[PDB]
DNA sequence: TGCGAAATTCCATGACA
DNA sequence: ATTGTCATGGAATTTCGCA
DNA sequence: TGCGAAATTCCATGACA
DNA sequence: ATTGTCATGGAATTTCGCA
């Protein structure tokens, strides 16, 4: 068997409703399975019309053979599936109500819907400006397992911008009280 | 200088006058008869005045003028003083063209890494699609990797806008960029310094020194071309695919496309090279780290056979950037503060600014 | 040709497929083992297909064509299915640009005497000066001499407003001249034909065909603009003054002005030559007709590394004029119908029009 | 002493006041002493400012050394003495009510007041478009006494408009009674 | 150890307005 | 306070297939 | 029959938008 | 159914002045 590579699958997934942010709502969450690079993209919908416009943002830098995702609405779509054809990518489904992705990708989406609660408190309505910020973070968070960050796996090389402060990701006690103040 | 002249009717030799020839009084003038016929020999006193008069006819050159006094007058080293007039008058200075080729060009070294330096500019006004009229350009130095963003305006909002989207996937050392109103606003540098973005601008008026975007541009107004022969030009949707095709397009001369070379491997896309299937991803980084560092790279050209080459204190002269008609193509003279490099210079003009210019928009002042 | 194929897989030799290599079935297709690497060898009947595939991602030329389809296939003489794409692809051919030069420039024969051809155009729009805003500039072949008339439009009726006082001196054997509105017309076709006069055009966006009268522009606009140096541009009142300075101007390599070569004496100008004083008339018209026929003329340069010379039948296309943005820069092929010299043709394009043209608006179509 | 040449001496006068032409009354005659060539101007007047702007004209194709007149207002004026010193030119004055040129010139004058008087019968309002034509005429016209006509003396070549049909000058009797005709 | 042809490399030309 | 670039297709040169 | 310098000739460069 | 041109000022080369 060949040896696992970047762009042999992109796990997608979506984040939200998340409260409006320049009148978007959700984040659809493109992570590379070798890799463990993230791409983010904020749609107002978890809706095919909405997968397709951030797709294809993502498919004019860079075309994966396999698209691996949940039985939301937006992928199991005859339209996307059509996308897809076009396009020479394989969509391939986890079981309904059983997620399986990779430990690598599991560990990342984690990560992902902790930097962003982390990030949402205090401005819940500001995260739009703070997407370019939270992919770096994360692309630039070294891998245990691997030895390299998802930006050495990918491009080859050490960025310009090491994230060196490992930050908590956990919540502080005023954080707490203040997303607790928030859900009210 | 009628003194010097009496010495020369009573017989004896004055410097510069030759022995064998005869000097004579006739209508109250010194004369000489020389090979091409009787020539007047004018005081040094009244030359200035000759020289001056014969080149303000037609603002004609050394030759040219020279014709004109030689019909009438002879005098010692004539074309040392029509020389000195054209160094001297303003409107030559200004109004003519140079006739020394700038030096050879400098092929800077490739960026070693992608994401050490971007080269961004603005292709339009392109036909209106969708409300947009401009393209941003980005161009990775080392890969030649290109992101383009449709803009209905080349402005520091669009530039910024388009930039923060690029940056989600990694920051640039360097960006480089002409001295267009969007890259020169302190609210561009401003961003850029928010983020650790070192801002680097070509010489003005010299697209040659952005060469690896304006290059890029080429390409993409070419394939845009090809794809909408025959169609309306509905540019704005074919962005996505003209990037997509590039970035995936060999160079032949280094035999890797600009994807390969910032990946180290292919995506699902057409004729995807199979080459490294049986390498682990480690092995693939280490001979994709092979491949950037032994690219080709060319060579400074051979200088012309009449080219020029900066010299700190040498009068030059800039260009003027949009000459208005009947009106001058050259500033007044400066002078050669530092010499950069063999082609850019810092010049003080007679205003005493700094200007870090290109040769190419310089003339060495002529007659010293 | 899966029957070609099938010869291979059983071991029998097959014009084009070397024999040393092994070539075997896989995954329901045809393989062989080179040393790049396995390729899937397509039938005969596959590889039009996949040669346009592999073209048309960025509408490639031959190696960057050639290195996609190399990728996963390996067939007999695949540059030359490449080539067979590239000369058929409607595309690239008005699309890309010529990398071959056109030939050496040809140097006309002088006008044998004054009259025999003069050259006309126009300078403007110029800023406005009493009303005026382009210049009539009549340069005769011969002399150099030239006559400069102010007009309110490059116009038919001011040309002829113009020539009807300039024949009062002589009429012109030849008029050429671009193709402007202001010469093309019936109106000056018929002010011709009414005086005996013959219409030579130049080949149409060809200046340099008018390159005698070109280059008087230069000379011109270059006195005007140093008389105008830190003064409104009024350059009405200046024209007579730039005529008569110009004509009265050395040529440092015939060392004879217009003016001389014209009437063989100088006028009461300054720094008037006296050499032909003792003469007669007779005598010096006989210095002159001697001069005329002396003078010096320059030879064609040598032809460039890459130049093309057009023959007859040769697939050409021919530049669009004015191109729209994002639109082909050629027209399709068009065919070589005669040579009539090594730098002009007559064409034959799609629509059945003969066209006279200069080879530098042209290129010959690639991949024959 | 010399022999004569071209632009040594300019003739000058003034023809008129002829029936109006496009607004222009008269012609100032410009005749080059040694060739015999002639240049005409229409003017609206015989002013000295009619003159210079006629001559301004000329003296952008050849100055003369010297320009020879009668004593008319136009030429007598200090206007045109400052015009003529600011150009180099000597002005050349005959004593009045004796005007002297040369033989040659004073032949050259009377073929120019013949010419236009044979053309004016018929069309007296029409002289302005002839006036190129009526040049072409003179300065094609063969001198007996020199062997060459004014074209090939000041150019030293053939002419492109040779005037072979040497016409009659003299008036018809029909010409004459139409002219008589005019004279009323 | 060398031939004919195919493959590869060279590189002038031109356009980024 | 900076600096030209590189797709293109004939031609020149090298390599390949075979002996 | 030759030297140093002045004079002349050569000619690449660039602009006629 | 026509076609490049030539002013310009350093450099290269020739000529001049004298011996
Ligand atoms: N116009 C304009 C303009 C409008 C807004 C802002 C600015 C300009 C701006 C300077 C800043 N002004 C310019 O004149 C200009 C130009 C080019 C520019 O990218 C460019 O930004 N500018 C450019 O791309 N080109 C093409 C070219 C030509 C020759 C070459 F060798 C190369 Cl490499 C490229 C030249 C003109
Ligand atoms: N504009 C325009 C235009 C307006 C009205 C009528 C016409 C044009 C017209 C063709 C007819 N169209 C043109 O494009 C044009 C030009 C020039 C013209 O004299 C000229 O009449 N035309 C011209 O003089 N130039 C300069 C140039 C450039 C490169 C050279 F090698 C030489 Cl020798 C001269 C080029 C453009
Ligand atoms: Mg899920
Ligand atoms: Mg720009
Ligand atoms: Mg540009
Ligand atoms: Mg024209
Ligand atoms: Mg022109
Ligand atoms: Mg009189
Ligand atoms: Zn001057
Ligand atoms: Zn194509």
């Amino acid at each position: 068997d060949r040896p696992q590579k970047p762009f042999d699958k992109f796990f997608i997934d979506y984040i939200g409703p998340l409260p409006p942010s320049q009148g978007y709502l959700y984040v659809l969450v493109v992570v590379d399975g070798m890799t463990g690079f993230t791409w983010l993209y904020p749609t107002k919908a978890p809706s095919t019309s909405a997968t397709v416009k951030s797709l294809n943002v993502l498919t004019s830098i860079a075309i994966p053979k396999v698209i691996h995702s949940d039985q939301g609405a937006a992928f199991t779509s005859s339209t996307f599936a059509e996308w897809a054809k076009e396009r020479g990518i394989h969509l391939e489904f986890s079981t309904p109500y059983h997620p399986q992705s990779s430990g690598k990708v599991e560990r990342k989406n984690s990560d992902i819907k902790r930097l962003l609660t982390k990030l949402l408190v205090g401005r819940p309505t500001k995260w739009y400006d703070l997407l370019p910020v939270v992919q770096l973070a994360l692309n630039n968070t070294y891998s245990p397992v691997l030895k390299y960050t998802p930006h050495q796996l990918l491009f080859g090389i050490d960025s310009n911008t090491p994230f060196a402060n490992q930050d908590t990701l956990d919540l502080t006690r005023e954080e707490e009280l203040s997303l607790l103040q928030e859900i009210r | 200088l009628d003194a010097e002249l009496d010495q020369l009717l009573q017989g004896h030799y004055i410097k510069g006058y030759p022995k064998q020839y005869t000097y004579f009084l006739e209508d109250g003038k010194v004369k000489v008869s020389r090979p091409e016929g009787v020539k007047i020999i004018p005081p040094q006193s009244d030359r200035q005045k000759i020289v001056l008069q014969a080149h303000n006819l037609a603002h004609t050159g050394r030759e040219a003028t020279l014709l004109k006094i030689a019909n009438l007058y002879w005098w010692p080293n004539m074309r040392k003083d029509v020389v000195k007039q054209l160094g001297r008058c303003q409107q030559c200075l200004i109004t003519n063209a140079s006739n020394k080729a700038s030096g050879p060009i400098l092929r800077p070294d490739r960026p070693q890494k992608p994401f050490d330096k971007f080269f961004i500019d603005y292709i339009g006004p392109l036909p209106p699609s969708q409300g947009y009229l401009y393209v941003l350009v980005v161009v990775d130095g080392m890969t030649g990797f290109t992101w383009l963003y449709p803009t209905k305006a080349p402005s520091t909002s669009a530039t910024v806008k388009s930039l923060n989207v690029l940056t989600s996937i990694a920051i640039p050392k360097v960006i480089h960029s002409d001295q267009g109103a969007a890259f020169t606003s302190s609210t561009f540098a401003e961003w850029a310094k928010e983020r650790g973005i070192h801002l680097e601008f070509s010489t003005p008026y010299h697209p040659q020194s952005s060469g690896k975007v304006e290059r890029k541009n080429s390409d993409i107004k070419r394939l845009l071309t090809k794809l909408l022969v025959g169609r309306p030009t509905k540019w704005y949707d074919l962005l996505p695919v003209v990037q997509l095709a590039l970035n995936n397009t060999y160079s032949p001369v280094l035999k890797y496309t600009p994807h390969q070379l910032l990946f180290g491997i292919d995506s699902n896309t057409p004729f995807a090279n199979q080459d490294t299937l049986d390498l682990t991803r480690e092995e693939e980084l280490s001979l994709l780290q092979e491949i950037r560092t032994s690219l080709y790279h060319p060579s400074t050209p051979p200088a012309s056979s009449r080219s020029w080459s900066p010299v700190v204190g040498q009068l030059v002269q800039e260009r003027v950037a949009r000459p208005a008609s009947l009106r001058p193509r050259w500033h007044k003279p400066s002078t050669v503060l530092k010499v950069l490099n063999p082609r850019t210079v810092v010049i003080l003009d007679h205003l005493g600014n700094n200007r870090t210019v290109s040769i190419d928009n310089l003339k060495p002042t002529s007659h010293q």
